[PDB]
């Protein structure tokens, strides 16, 4: 149950700078006043990543996205291949009440949408869904921005998830603050591309960076907390 | 014991190393969560119907309690054997995600289920990784996996351009150039399907006859517990030399409540090296604390066989508490080096003859 | 080695005694150091004291002679050297 | 008393000690080519007959390293004893007396 | 080279050779009160 | 002893640190070298003529 | 099997790299002694009167 | 720049001669002024 969006919408291909972002829990052991070096998948810093002002963008092997969203516009994810009933698909979706993660051969038009009435019911995103494979509900998970990290893993889909309040206008902040693990999900999916949803009126800015494999080093506080990281490959002082 | 150690009938004045004193543990405490479900095994191993073998079945279990001894002492299968850890042992660990993978071949490509193996099903239908760790059960299926007009369900991927990756899934289906000329959908010359059929006949002798093999994959340590074999947990001890088997890690020491402030997320923390300090029992969610058990060298102070026989017997840095063969021989002394049995403190101050550290030494008068 | 294992105890018997010598070793480098602080400061036969009044012509040495008002009875740069060192 | 940096022999010495030890406990955490790095875990895991050569394994590094420890004690024990007879030589021959 | 190399010393010859001329000036004039 | 190879430097990596200490002991003995020229030679505080 | 032969061939080598460092280092030592004793020498027959 | 050392970037050459507190090699070194 949809059409196509002659609405054309366009939003700028922007490109900023990512500072010091995007750091997460690398495991589950505690330790303190220690400073730890790993070599893992992260996100470079000072690298270039892009700002939009909902195309298709490549999956590649890790996703950084973050959302300065206002009001909870943003609404969930849809990951694979060719995003048609030919090939298994997944999708997260936060609305009202508990989240929503579904796999299944989803059948996607164009322009997917949720829309809302002015009670508040309409989901028409898809058209078919025959066999589905995993079916997960939990917590929902939402000047005030949203960061996750997504990585497809060994058959486990990790998503790490952070929020914090933000007074700043439009940049990112500089600052430091790790990603804490929220979600493990066991399913292996062949990911490749990956959208974005939406909540229209039926009556837009956000972050996207890759990952990539290096080395960090690490400072936990008193309490466990990471506080300071440098990049291994940065600058001969690093 | 200086007798032995210095390989002489006579010892000469002065302070010697014998051995090294530890404390012993005492008792076991097992703590294992909230489970006792039992675990479908039956299912995937008594289905009647078993997929091909280049669309092998696949299937995940997990939050269950599984019996491995009831699968090892049955007969019916005829290859029971494992790569990465005894079966008798598989009931003593608890894993994660274990994977159940169910195929039928041939009686002569049982071989090549291994890793490191180069065959045709080994390379062309299913690899398997050269660091695989779990086990690999196999049986006949002659009386029902074969019929007398002839089973031809049964295929297996026979041309591809390259082999598998281990772990790898592939369905496609498309007609291979066997020589220079595109095939564009034409079997003839220099192009063959890549799936063969089989010819499974109950008429057909050893080497043919159908059978049925299934896999069975673990790992080693990688999130919180949730399937383990069957145990029976026990209390918890406070300051005890013990040793304990924390939801399947193991050490000994003494445990203490401690006030480390984990996150909702950890487990068990450390400080440095690899040395476990705290852990989290999976039944309370309370923030223990691991300590060493106390030891420490011993010495023996003598003033010569010449003289007399009696001797002196210092335990190095150990706390004057737990001493216990000569315990209630003599009085107890509390040094800065240890603890010291077998000599009077006095308040007088002479030369030093046998030094024993610290700023103090001993002396014969006793 | 072993960490409190039979069987590695029983593996590591059949290498020879490889740690004889290697405490043997430690042993004697202990010994060492206690001797050589022992000849590099005990030079003297008797404890000295110095008078209770203190005319030195002028000079004034109260910066280094020890001041029992402290518990460890060391003078000051004896203090700041124990202080700066970690 | 107000000037840093000025008795960096005495902290490098203990910086050495500490550095050397360090690295001899931290070495118990390699596998050496078995298959783990904790003998509880192969003991409790897999069975006697190649379970000993894992053992070997773990044993040979081990050893190896322990005497890498030890003969670098040795040197450093050979250096310090030097040097504190020369602290001896100069404080009998200018404290006890003009030079 | 097989991962071998040479590092060249701090003081060259020729500073060296000013050090011992140095030297040997100061006490061919000055006798021992320069030291 | 690996004369660039991946794998051998993979293979080598399970061996622990042994070659941070042979690295350090060598710069150790270089140091150790430049002192004892420095310390022998060095001890004039200007340049006479 | 190149596991098999490179691990025989690492051991050898660095057991072969361990031996020259040890013997480096005590010579080290003893040149370590003997300049020392010529930066005494220049020290005090140079300087001055023996 | 150029010494007898290797190739050195990052770091001024200049006719000057001080006291050397960051030793390079070959009778040069360097410190910080830039
Ligand atoms: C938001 O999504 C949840 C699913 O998590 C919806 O809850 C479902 O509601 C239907 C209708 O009664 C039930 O049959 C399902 O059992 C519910 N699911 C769960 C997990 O409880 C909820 O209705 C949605 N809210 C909307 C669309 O406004
Ligand atoms: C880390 O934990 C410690 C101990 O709980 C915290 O120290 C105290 O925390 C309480 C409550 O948060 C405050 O009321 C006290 O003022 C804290 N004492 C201090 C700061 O000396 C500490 O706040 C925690 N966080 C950090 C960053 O150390
Ligand atoms: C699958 O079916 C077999 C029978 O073909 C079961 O094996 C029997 O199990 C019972 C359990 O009480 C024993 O008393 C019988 O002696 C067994 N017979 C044989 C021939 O093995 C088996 O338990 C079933 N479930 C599995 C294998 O998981
Ligand atoms: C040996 O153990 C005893 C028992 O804990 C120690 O005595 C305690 O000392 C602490 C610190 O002075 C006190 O707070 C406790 O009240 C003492 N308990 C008892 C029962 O006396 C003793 O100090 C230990 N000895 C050494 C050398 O550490
Ligand atoms: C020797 O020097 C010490 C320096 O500490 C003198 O002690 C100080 O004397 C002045 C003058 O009375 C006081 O104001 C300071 O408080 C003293 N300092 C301390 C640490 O006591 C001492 O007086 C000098 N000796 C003589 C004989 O003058
Ligand atoms: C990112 O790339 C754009 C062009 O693609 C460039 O103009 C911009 O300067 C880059 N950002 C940074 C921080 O280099
Ligand atoms: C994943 O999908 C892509 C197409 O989106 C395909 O090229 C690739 O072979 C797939 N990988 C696996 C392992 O299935
Ligand atoms: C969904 O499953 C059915 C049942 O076998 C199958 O017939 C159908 O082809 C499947 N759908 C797709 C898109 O493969
Ligand atoms: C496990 O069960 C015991 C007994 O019913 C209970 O006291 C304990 O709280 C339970 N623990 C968890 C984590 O559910
Ligand atoms: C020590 O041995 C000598 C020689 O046998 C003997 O004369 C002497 O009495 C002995 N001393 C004591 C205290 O027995
Ligand atoms: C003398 O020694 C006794 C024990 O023999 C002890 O109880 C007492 O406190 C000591 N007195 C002094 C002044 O050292
Ligand atoms: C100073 O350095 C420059 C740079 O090469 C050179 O051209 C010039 O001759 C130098 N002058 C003196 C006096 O050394």
């Amino acid at each position: 149950q949809c059409v196509n969006l002659t609405t054309r919408t366009q939003l700028p291909p922007a490109y900023t700078n990512s500072f010091t972002r995007g750091v997460y829990y690398p495991d589950k052991v505690f330790r303190s006043s220690v400073l730890h070096s790993t070599q893992d998948l992260f996100l470079p810093f000072f690298s270039n990543v892009t700002w939009f002002h909902n195309p298709v963008l490549p999956f590649n092997d890790g996703v950084y996205f973050a959302s300065t969203e206002k009001s909870n516009i943003i609404r969930g994810w849809i990951f694979g291949t060719t995003l048609d009933s030919k090939t298994q698909s997944l999708l997260i979706v936060n609305n009202a009440t508990n989240v929503v993660i579904k796999v299944c051969e989803f059948q996607f038009c164009n322009d997917p949408f949720l829309d809302v009435y002015y009670m508040k019911s309409e989901f028409r995103v898809y058209s078919s869904a025959n066999n589905c494979t995993f079916e997960y509900v939990s917590q929902p998970f939402l000047k005030n921005l949203r960061e996750f990290v997504f990585k497809n893993i060994d058959g486990y889909f990790k998503i790490y998830s952070k929020h914090t309040p933000i007074n700043l206008v439009r940049d990112l902040p500089q600052g430091f603050s790790a990603l804490e693990p929220l979600v493990d999900l066991p399913i292996g999916i062949n990911i490749t591309r990956f959208q974005t949803l939406l909540a229209l009126h039926r009556s837009a800015a956000y972050y996207v960076g890759y990952l990539q494999p290096r080395t960090f080093l690490l400072k936990y506080n008193e309490n466990g907390t990471i506080t300071d990281a440098v990049d291994c490959a940065l600058d001969p002082l690093s | 014991e200086t007798k032995c150690t210095l390989k002489s009938f006579t010892v000469e004045k002065g302070i010697y190393q014998t051995s090294n004193f530890r404390v012993q543990p005492t008792e076991s405490i097992v703590r294992f969560p909230n489970i006792t479900n039992l675990c479908p095994f039956g299912e995937v191993f008594n289905a009647t119907r078993f997929a091909s073998v280049y669309a092998w079945n696949r299937k995940r279990i997990s939050n269950c309690v599984a019996d491995y001894s009831v699968l090892y002492n049955s007969a019916s299968f005829s290859t029971f054997k494992c790569y990465g850890v005894s079966p008798t042992k598989l009931n003593d660990l608890c894993f994660t995600n274990v994977y159940a993978d169910s195929f039928v071949i041939r009686g002569d490509e049982v071989r090549q289920i291994a890793p490191g193996q180069t065959g045709k099903i080994a390379d062309y239908n299913y690899k398997l990784p050269d660091d695989f760790t779990g086990c690999v059960i196999a049986w006949n299926s002659n009386n029902l996996d074969s019929k007398v007009g002839g089973n031809y369900n049964y295929r297996y991927r026979l041309f591809r351009k390259s082999n598998l990756k281990p772990f790898e899934r592939d369905i496609s289906t498309e007609i291979y150039q066997a020589g220079s000329t595109p095939c564009n959908g034409v079997q003839g010359f220099n192009c063959y399907f890549p799936l063969q059929s089989y010819g499974f006949q109950p008429t057909n002798g050893v080497g043919y006859q159908p059978y049925r093999v299934v896999v069975l994959s673990f790992e080693l340590l990688h999130a919180p517990a949730t399937v383990c074999g069957p145990k029976k947990s026990t209390n918890l001890v406070k300051n005890k030399c013990v040793n304990f088997n924390f939801n399947g890690l193991t050490g000994t020491g003494v445990l203490t409540e401690s006030n480390k402030k984990f996150l909702p997320f950890q487990q068990f923390g450390r400080d440095i090296a690899d040395t476990t300090d705290a852990v989290r029992d999976p039944q309370t969610l309370e923030i223990l604390d691991i300590t060493p058990c106390s030891f420490g060298g011993v010495s023996v102070i003598t003033p010569g066989t010449n003289t007399s026989n009696q001797v002196a017997v210092l335990y190095q840095g150990v706390n004057c508490t737990e001493v216990p063969v000569y315990s209630t021989g003599s009085n107890v002394f509390q040094t800065r080096a240890g603890c010291l049995i077998g000599a009077e403190h006095v308040n007088n101050s002479y030369e030093c003859d046998i030094p024993i550290g610290a700023g103090i030494c001993a002396s014969y008068q006793s | 080695i072993c960490g409190d294992s039979t069987e590695c105890s029983n593996l590591l018997l059949q290498y020879g005694s490889f740690c004889t010598q290697l405490n043997r070793a430690l042993t004697g480098i202990a010994v060492e150091q206690d001797k050589n602080t022992q000849e590099v400061f005990a030079q003297v036969k008797q404890i000295y004291k110095t008078p209770p009044i203190k005319d030195f012509g002028g000079f004034n040495f109260s910066q280094i002679l020890p001041d029992p008002s402290k518990p460890s009875k060391r003078s000051f740069i004896e203090d700041l050297l124990f202080n700066k060192v970690t | 008393s107000s000037t840093a940096s000025a008795l960096g022999k005495l902290q490098d010495v203990v910086n050495q000690n500490a550095q050397a030890l360090n690295t001899l406990v931290k070495q118990l955490s390699s596998n050496f080519g078995a298959i783990s790095s904790v003998l509880n875990d192969i003991l409790s895991r897999l069975d006697p007959p190649e379970a000993e050569v894992q053992i070997d394994r773990l044993i040979t590094g081990r050893l190896q390293s322990l005497q890498t420890y030890v003969t670098q004690q040795l040197i450093r024990a050979a250096e310090i004893r030097a040097s504190a007879n020369l602290a001896a030589t100069k404080m009998s021959e200018c404290v006890l007396g003009q030079s | 080279f097989n991962g071998l190399t040479v590092l060249p010393p701090l003081l060259t010859d020729e500073m060296i050779a000013q050090y011992t001329s140095a030297l040997l000036a100061g006490t061919i004039t000055s006798g021992w009160t320069f030291g």
